[PDB]
């Protein structure tokens, strides 16, 4: 093989592998919950839903019927 | 990082040739010896001259990696893995495509009965052992050399002359397992620092004094177990004497050397 | 080259023959069904290279979605 | 990490000993529950009884020896030689090991076994 | 190399380790009894250990559990 | 002290249900504990699920139960042991399962000490969920077969599966 | 004191069964029976938390658990029954031919 | 109306199909004019195509899977965690009647009952991948186990597969009692059964010296349920004595389905919950009994079967060592376990079931297998070398993560747990590789070849075992993909 070209390419692994080596190391240290999942619509699912049941003969205030 | 090397002869070619002999050889009826014993001979022999050839191409003025190619593993390129060659691990790849063609040569005559099972097994240990010697690259030296536990382990256990053999095969397969287990801890501890496994950027990276000692002692555990050094030793007369003949030598010349091999590759730089 | 094509058929084609053999039957015992398994095999290698990069793609903006999850706790 | 204590070499070792001599109990109580009747016991309450209390006291005995010579000897190798290590602990292992279970065993390679095997404990910890 | 490292080594292990799994193997006992006790067994092991560790750590020491643990082995 | 006694009534039954030496009485103190349990359940005002339990586990499983248990004529020699040796283990599961479990309310449901005072005259009335009051079986039908109605089907997936299992396992056609 | 009056209860109840499981290892019927026990103590407790809770979740699991009972004692018995059937007895030397 | 059912279309049909299957059964199996013709392989054909179409149904309408989660909401919640799971559900569910087909015909096992059963089971366990409740985790789990319950004791006059049932239900119904009150405990002490509220409630608390005793022994009764579900030392001996003496079939459908549903469950549940650290630390302790206790039992097994059962309860500690450090790379390595183990026992359980032909019972009985059937011998020498982990098999991930987690939680015991236990199984898989391989005894065995199914499923799982290394990447985007679901 050719003797700079071989040198050259060796230059740019450790020169990209050095500065290279910092993304990986960022993905384990994500942490595995998240700072205030419940906040997440998904979790929320109570909160929109129950408001369209607020009506519904058992779960009613008792008041409710003496002024409707 | 593409590392393609421009030689036309190059380390994937030669992994590549006995891999070729073993598939042929899954397909042919056992029926046609003769074809076997023959198809088997010439893929070593050819296997032998690439690296004569590879000999003839060696430049021995530079300190750094010849021949250098890189085998990608996944789209993502952070684990991508490279094998190159020196002056240190030139003549073992050499002697290892030498000795394969002689342990086909010493059970020619027994070969009615050995089958294709026989030269397949040898030329798969030819393949892993290729790859050893020539992985830049930690992890993958691990699992290239723990992969030659298993037609190690078939080759003992089949074609060895005596019931010995049985104890002798597990002996051979617990030792070497156990060394290989405690490296593949040191592999991790040196990952996490790290967050690689290549060679190159290990060979210049700086590892505590605390650190080194203890990394140290777990490569030493593998090692020691692979040279072998006393007092793990007892594995080897059983497995060496009780192995057939051609097992016997590839035990001997090749296997024997990974420990020393490593010591010289890893642990001392 | 090493299209996903070519090593979906050539595995399509020795697990028909790895099947033959199992059952201790000649490797082309029934050759038609060995085209049908270069086919499968073909059609399956290409589905699973379209796949890998869909799912890389989704997992992406998931990542995305995770990381800024994560940095809304430094404000 | 470990400032939560008020010590007393004499009061460790009474403590290891009541403690262990309740883990026998407990140890002694599952091992005879867990094991048949004598065929000829089979119609009479009693002597099961009898022989659960006997291993209970017995397996108490025995735990509560190893419990009270282990911190025993711990001490009073941390006390003379003055200083504070695994290897102080590992001979308190070993000898409450040797001794206790090669007095039950009756044998000098069970003493030596399970001496050996408590100190790997005690020096892990 | 055939006697101390033998027995410190491949023919010592394997002695300990059959006789050990020998032991185990007899904990399957077949007595459906045996299973549901240690199930019980279990259950009061982890609400004792993980609820109940709060004043015991006046008369305990994590030490001796793990001795004591380890010493019934060499019972009977 | 209404709870005292009923409590009482099935502590005892239940040591017969797993001390009787004919299996036929312990099939017969079980039915006694449903029936306290049945009790307990008047005092806290759920009628239906009070009757349901006399329908379904005295009317139903336990009949079933002794059916089973009365053909199988089992004799005493087979079934036989002391019980004398289990004291012990039974004294530490038991008291440790004791003193954790009977107690794991008082931290977090703490009770109201009954003074020399009435605290009766401090019951605030509300005659707004007065006005139309619901049974305990129309509040669990407002909910069973709507609301919640796949847990509903799901139960009768299971009920299939007895049916199912039931003749599969037993059934020798004449 | 109510409801840990009311909670011991169903309590005594839990406790028998499990000590039914400790004293009946000759008699796998009785075991059948204590694990009934158990589960009507756990019947109990959903009932009594929903009344001291106001809700009705407590209620529709409670009627659910009483199918899953039903099922359950219908197949235990079906095995006991054909159990009984090949060994012509029920005593528990019989059934302990799988070990190891 | 009709479109909100969208959500549950894989179900319905799955359900719909089990009824018709039962229904064409149970008429013509009674029939005079056709002489009470065997059903077995005809409903098994028929279910296989059910379970397929059910697999089809899914995988294809992914977000509609997600409509109307509103109105949903108190029932059931799918996502892509639930989306990925219920397909690999599917599948080994395939895969495994699959496998069946020379069991029905040779040895005339006529019951075409034991498929509707396997596919209500199947419904069950779909039903527990989606459970966002403790009701309905209960009663999908409740399904599932009376199913499993029934098809043990399917052999109704062997003593072996009656002593299977009996063992099954009395440990199996106990440990349902104890998950059962601590779902109460936990009702009690929050006033919520729905995941989310208990997500809300629990969150932020864990022990904060003022700790609810009751939602402390409900969580504590809940995992011992769990741990008994996936076989878990101390509540594991049910498993190899139901697993040997139920019929093969059995074995090989509870070696694997139960595991993937009741591991989505322990994530959804405790994963996504919070009590902490408590329950990790069970999860470590069983993980850790799980193999030192396994490879020990397993080393002492003669018999085929009882190794493969003490070599999944070892497994199962492993994988569990990644549910225990709590990490998106934990639960990514606990579901590549998850998945290669049940490849490995579906090619396991396939040449146990081809060997069955022949009543295989003693690993012994497996000797000169190199001689009588070479490319079987080969095969089943793969997944013994996969099952001891060494590498570039398939099943080098779970040791490699069991080490890396060792070194990533800072656990060093565990590391040396993991090493002693590695070899000691080493050892036992090998053993087998010996006896097919090295002996020579007097008396052979000549095995009968197997079916064309069993044969195609053996190829192409011998395949992913060699060569799964060389392409591993959608298995891993996909697993990491699931683990962020879980929270995202
Ligand atoms: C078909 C087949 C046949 C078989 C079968 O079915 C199947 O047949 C079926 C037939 C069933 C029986 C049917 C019927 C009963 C009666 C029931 O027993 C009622 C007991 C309840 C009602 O008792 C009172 O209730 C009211 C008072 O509460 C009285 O009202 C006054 O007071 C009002 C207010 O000022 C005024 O406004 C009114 O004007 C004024 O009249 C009312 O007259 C009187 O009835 C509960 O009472 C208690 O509960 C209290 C709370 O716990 C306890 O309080 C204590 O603890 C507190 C702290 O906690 C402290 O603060 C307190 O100081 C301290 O005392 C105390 O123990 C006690 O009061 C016990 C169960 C049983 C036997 C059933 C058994 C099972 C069966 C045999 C079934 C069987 C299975
Ligand atoms: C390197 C990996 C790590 C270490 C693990 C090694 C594991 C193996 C242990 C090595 C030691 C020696 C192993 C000897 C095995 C070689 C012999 C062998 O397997 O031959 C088989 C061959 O087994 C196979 O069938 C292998 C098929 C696998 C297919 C893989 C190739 C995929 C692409 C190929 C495309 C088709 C062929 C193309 C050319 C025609 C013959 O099987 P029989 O049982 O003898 O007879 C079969 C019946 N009949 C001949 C009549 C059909
Ligand atoms: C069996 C291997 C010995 C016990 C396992 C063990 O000690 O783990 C170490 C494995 O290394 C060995 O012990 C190998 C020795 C085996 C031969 C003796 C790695 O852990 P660590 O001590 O490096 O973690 C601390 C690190 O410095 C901080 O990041
Ligand atoms: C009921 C039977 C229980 C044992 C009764 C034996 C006589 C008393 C022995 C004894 O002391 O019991 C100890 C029981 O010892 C053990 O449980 C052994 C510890 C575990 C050993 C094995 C560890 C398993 C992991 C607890 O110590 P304590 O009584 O001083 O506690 C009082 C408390 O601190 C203050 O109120
Ligand atoms: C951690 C640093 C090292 C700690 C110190 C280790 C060295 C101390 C010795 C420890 C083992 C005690 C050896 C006891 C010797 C007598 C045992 C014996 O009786 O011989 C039997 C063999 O048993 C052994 O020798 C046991 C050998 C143990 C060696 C290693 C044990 C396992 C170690 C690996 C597991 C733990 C790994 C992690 C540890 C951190 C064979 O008996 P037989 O059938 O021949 O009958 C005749 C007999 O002589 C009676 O007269
Ligand atoms: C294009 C190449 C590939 C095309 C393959 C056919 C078209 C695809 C259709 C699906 C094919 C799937 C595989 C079919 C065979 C499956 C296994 C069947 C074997 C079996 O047990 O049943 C046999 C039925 O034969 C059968 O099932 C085969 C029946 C006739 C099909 C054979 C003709 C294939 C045509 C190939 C190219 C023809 C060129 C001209 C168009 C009876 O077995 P048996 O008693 O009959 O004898 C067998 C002598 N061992
Ligand atoms: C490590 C440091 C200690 C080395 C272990 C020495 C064990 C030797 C021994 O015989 O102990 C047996 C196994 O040990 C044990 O009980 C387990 C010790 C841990 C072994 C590694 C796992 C106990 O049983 P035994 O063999 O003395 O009883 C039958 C006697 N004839
Ligand atoms: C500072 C000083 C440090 C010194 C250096 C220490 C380093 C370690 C040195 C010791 C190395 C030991 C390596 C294990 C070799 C065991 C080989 C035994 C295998 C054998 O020959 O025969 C078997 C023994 O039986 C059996 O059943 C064997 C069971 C398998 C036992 C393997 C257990 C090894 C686990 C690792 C222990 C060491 C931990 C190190 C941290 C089969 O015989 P069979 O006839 O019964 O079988 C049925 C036959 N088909
Ligand atoms: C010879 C050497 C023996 C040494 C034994 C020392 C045991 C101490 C282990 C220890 O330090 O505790 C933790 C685990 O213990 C444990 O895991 C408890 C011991 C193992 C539990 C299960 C053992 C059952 C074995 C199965 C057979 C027994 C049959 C009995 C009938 C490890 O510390 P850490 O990793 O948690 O550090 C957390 C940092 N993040
Ligand atoms: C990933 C690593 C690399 C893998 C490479 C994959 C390459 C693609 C596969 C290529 C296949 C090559 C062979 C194709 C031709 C065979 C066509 C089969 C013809 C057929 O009808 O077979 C029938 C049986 O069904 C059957 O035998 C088929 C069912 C067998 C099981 C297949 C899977 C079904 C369930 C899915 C399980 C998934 C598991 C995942 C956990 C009847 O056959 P016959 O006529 O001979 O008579 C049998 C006596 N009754
Ligand atoms: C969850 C899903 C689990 C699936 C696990 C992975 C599939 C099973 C793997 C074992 C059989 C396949 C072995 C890999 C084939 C060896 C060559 C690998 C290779 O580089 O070829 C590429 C993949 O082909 C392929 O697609 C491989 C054949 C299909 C399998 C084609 O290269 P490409 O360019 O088309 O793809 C973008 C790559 N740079
Ligand atoms: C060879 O000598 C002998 C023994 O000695 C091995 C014995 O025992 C016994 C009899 C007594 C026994 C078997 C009691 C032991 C029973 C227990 C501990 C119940 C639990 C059941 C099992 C299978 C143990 C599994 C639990 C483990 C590994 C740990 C618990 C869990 C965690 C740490 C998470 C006899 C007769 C004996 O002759």
């Amino acid at each position: 093989e050719n003797p700079e070209e071989r040198d050259r390419k060796a230059r740019e692994h450790i020169y990209e592998m050095h500065e290279r080596c910092k993304k990986i190391k960022e993905m384990w240290a994500l942490p595995i919950r998240p700072y205030g999942f419940w906040t997440f619509e998904r979790h929320n699912a109570q909160l929109r839903w129950d408001p369209q049941i607020s009506q519904v003969a058992g779960r009613r205030d008792p008041y409710d019927d003496l002024l409707e | 990082l593409e590392h393609f090397c421009e030689c036309y002869f190059n380390l994937s070619g030669l992994i590549l040739c006995p891999v070729l002999g073993s598939i042929i050889l899954l397909f042919i009826p056992n029926s046609r010896i003769r074809l076997i014993r023959l198809i088997g001979l010439c893929a070593s022999l050819i296997t032998f001259l690439y690296s004569l050839v590879l000999w003839i191409q060696f430049d021995s003025s530079t300190a750094k990696f010849q021949f250098v190619e890189s085998l990608r593993w996944l789209p993502y390129e952070n684990i991508n893995f490279y094998l190159g060659i020196d002056g240190i691990s030139l003549f073992f790849v050499i002697l290892t495509t030498f000795l394969i063609p002689i342990c086909i040569l010493v059970g020619w005559s027994g070969m009615r009965s050995y089958g294709k099972e026989y030269i397949i097994a040898f030329l798969i240990c030819e393949f892993l052992m290729i790859a050893v010697f020539c992985m830049l690259d930690l992890l993958l030296f691990y699992v290239f050399f723990e992969s030659v536990l298993i037609p190690m382990f078939i080759i003992i256990g089949v074609w060895g002359s005596r019931q010995r053999k049985i104890k002798a095969a597990y002996q051979f397969f617990l030792y070497t397992l156990l060394g290989s287990l405690f490296m593949l801890l040191a592999i991790l501890l040196i990952l996490f620092q790290t967050g690689t496994t290549d060679l190159q950027i290990l060979l210049t990276t700086e590892f505590s004094e605390r650190r080194q000692i203890f990394l140290w002692i777990a490569f030493f555990a593998s090692f020691a177990v692979k040279v072998p050094m006393v007092p793990v030793h007892i594995w080897l007369p059983e497995a060496h004497v009780e192995a057939p003949t051609a097992g016997s030598v590839i035990l001997a010349g090749i296997l024997l050397k990974f420990g020393t091999y490593g010591f010289l590759r890893f642990s001392i730089p | 080259p090493i299209s996903a094509t070519m090593v979906g058929a050539l595995l399509g084609l020795g697990t028909q023959m790895y099947s033959n053999a199992l059952r201790k039957l000649p490797y082309m015992r029934h050759p038609w069904e060995h085209v049908v398994g270069m086919g499968l095999g073909a059609v399956f290698a290409n589905q699973l290279v379209k796949w890998d990069v869909k799912l890389k793609e989704d997992l992406d903006v998931m990542l995305a979605k995770a990381r800024a999850a994560n940095e809304r706790r430094y404000f | 990490r470990y400032l939560e204590e008020e010590d007393g070499p004499l009061m460790k070792t009474i403590k290891g000993s009541i403690t262990g001599f309740g883990a026998g109990t407990i140890y002694g109580t599952i091992l005879a529950t867990w094991k048949d009747v004598p065929r000829v016991e089979r119609n009479v309450a009693l002597p099961g009884l009898i022989r659960t209390l006997k291993m209970m006291g017995t397996h108490g005995l025995t735990f509560a020896a190893i419990g009270g010579v282990y911190i025993g000897v711990e001490q009073l190798v941390q006390n003379f030689r003055s200083k504070r290590d695994f290897y102080n602990g590992a001979i308190g292992g070993f000898v409450a090991g040797a001794s206790v279970l090669g007095y039950r065993a009756r044998s000098i390679p069970t003493a030596i076994a399970a001496g050996a095997t408590l100190a790997v404990t005690s020096a892990l910890i | 190399d055939k006697g101390a490292i033998e027995i410190l080594g491949p023919y010592g292990i394997s002695y300990t380790f059959r006789r050990l799994a020998e032991r185990i193997s007899q904990l399957q006992s077949g007595f459906v009894y045996h299973y549901a006790f240690a199930m019980l067994l279990g259950l009061t092991l982890f609400v004792t250990f993980f609820c109940m560790w709060d004043s015991l750590s006046s008369w305990v020491d994590n030490r001796l559990s793990f001795i004591l643990i380890v010493s019934s082995f060499y019972t009977k | 002290m209404i709870l005292s006694v009923l409590s009482s009534l099935a502590l005892v039954s239940g040591l017969m249900v797993v001390r009787a030496k004919n299996p036929v009485h312990s099939v017969l103190f079980f039915i006694l504990v449903f029936c306290d349990t049945s009790g307990l359940l008047l005092l806290l005002g759920l009628d239906f699920f009070a009757m349901i339990f006399l329908v379904v586990y005295i009317g139903a499983i336990a009949v079933l139960f002794l059916f089973v248990v009365m053909m199988f004529h089992i004799q005493i020699a087979e079934i036989h042991e002391e019980v004398l040796r289990y004291l012990p283990v039974s004294g530490i599961i038991g008291l440790i399962f004791w003193w954790e479990m009977f107690f794991i309310l008082d931290n977090e449901s703490i009770p109201l000490l009954p003074t020399q005072r009435n605290t009766t005259s401090l019951r605030y009335t509300v005659y707004a969920g007065k006005v139309r009051s619901w049974t305990n079986l129309e509040t669990l039908g407002n909910l069973l077969y709507t609301y919640y109605f796949v847990w509903f089907l799901v139960s009768s997936l299971i009920l299939l599966v007895a049916m199912i299992g039931a003749i599969v396992l037993t059934m020798h056609r004449t | 004191m109510d409801l840990i009056k009311y909670f011991t209860f169903s309590m005594i109840i839990f406790i028998l069964g499990i000590w039914g499981i400790l004293l009946n290892r000759r008699n796998i019927l009785i075991m059948l029976m204590s694990i009934e026990l158990m589960l009507l103590a756990v019947n109990l407790n959903f009932l009594v938390f929903s009344v001291s809770l106001d809700d009705m979740m407590g209620q529709v699991f409670a009627l659910l658990v009483l199918t899953v009972a039903a099922a359950e004692s219908a197949i235990g018995l079906a095995i006991f029954v054909i159990t009984f059937r090949v060994r012509g007895t029920i005593a528990v030397e019989f059934i302990n031919s799988i070990q190891g | 109306m009709f479109n909100l059912f969208l959500a549950v279309f894989p179900e319905i049909f799955i359900i719909n199909a089990t009824f018709i299957l039962l229904i064409h059964g149970v008429v013509f199996s009674t029939s005079k004019k056709y002489d009470y013709p065997p059903l077995a392989s005809n409903v098994g054909w028929l279910g296989l195509l059910s379970v397929l179409i059910t697999l089809l149904l899914l995988a294809a309408g992914a977000p509609l899977l997600t409509i109307a989660h509103l109105f949903w909401n108190n029932l059931f919640r799918r996502d892509n965690f639930t989306y990925f799971c219920q397909i690999f559900l599917l599948l080994s569910t395939a895969g495994t009647i699959s496998m069946c087909f020379d069991f029905f015909d040779q040895e005339r096992f006529d019951a075409f009952e034991f498929i509707v059963l396997i596919l209500l089971s199947t419904c069950g366990m779909l039903f527990m991948i989606s459970a966002y409740d403790l009701i309905a985790m209960y009663l999908a789990i409740e399904l599932q186990s009376l199913c499993f319950y029934v098809i043990a004791a399917s052999k109704r006059k062997s003593e072996f597969s009656t002593e299977a049932g009996l063992k099954y239900l009395i440990l199996g119904a106990f440990s349902s009692g104890i998950l059962l009150f601590g779902c109460s405990m936990i009702y009690g002490s929050t006033g919520a059964t729905h995941f989310d509220q208990l997500a809300k409630i629990l969150t932020g608390y864990e022990i904060t010296g003022a700790r609810s005793s009751g939602i402390f022994m409900g969580i504590l009764f809940i995992a011992v349920g769990f741990l008994f579900k996936i076989t878990a030392v101390p509540f594991h001996m049910w498993a190899p004595d139901i697993y040997e003496g139920s019929p093969t079939p059995v074995t090989a459908f509870l070696s694997i389905a139960p595991k993937i549903s009741i591991f989505a469950n322990i994530l959804r549940v405790f994963i996504y919950g919070s009590y902490g650290a408590t329950l990790q630390q069970i999860f470590f302790f069983c993980s850790i009994a799980s193999m030192i206790l396994g490879a020990l039992a397993a080393m002492a097994q003669t018999k085929v079967k009882r190794l493969l059962a003490y070599s999944s309860i070892g497994h199962v500690g492993y994988i569990c060592i990644g549910f225990s450090c709590g990490t998106i790379e934990g639960i990514q390595s606990l579901l590549i376990g998850i998945f290669i183990y049940a490849l490995m026992t579906m090619d396991a359980f396939a040449i146990v079931l081809a060997l069955r032909q022949t009543r295989v019972k003693y690993i012994a009985d497996l000797g000169a297998l190199a001689k009588t059937n070479p490319i079987l011998a080969i095969t089943f020498s793969i997944t013994m070398f996969s099952y001891a982990g060494i590498p570039p098999l398939a099943g080098f991930c779970s040791k490699f993560y069991l080490f890396f987690a060792a070194l990533g939680c800072g656990a060093y015991f565990l590391a040396l747990v993991g090493v002693v236990t590695s070899v000691i199984g080493c050892f036992y898989y090998i053993r087998l590789v010996k006896r097919m391989f090295f002996d020579t005894p007097r008396t052979w065995i000549l095995y009968e070849p197997m079916d064309r199914n069993k044969s195609l499923l053996l190829a192409m799982t011998s395949f992913f075992i060699t060569l799964f290394l060389l392409y591993p990447s959608p298995l891993f985007s996909v697993t990491h993909q699931m683990a962020l679901s879980l929270y995202l």
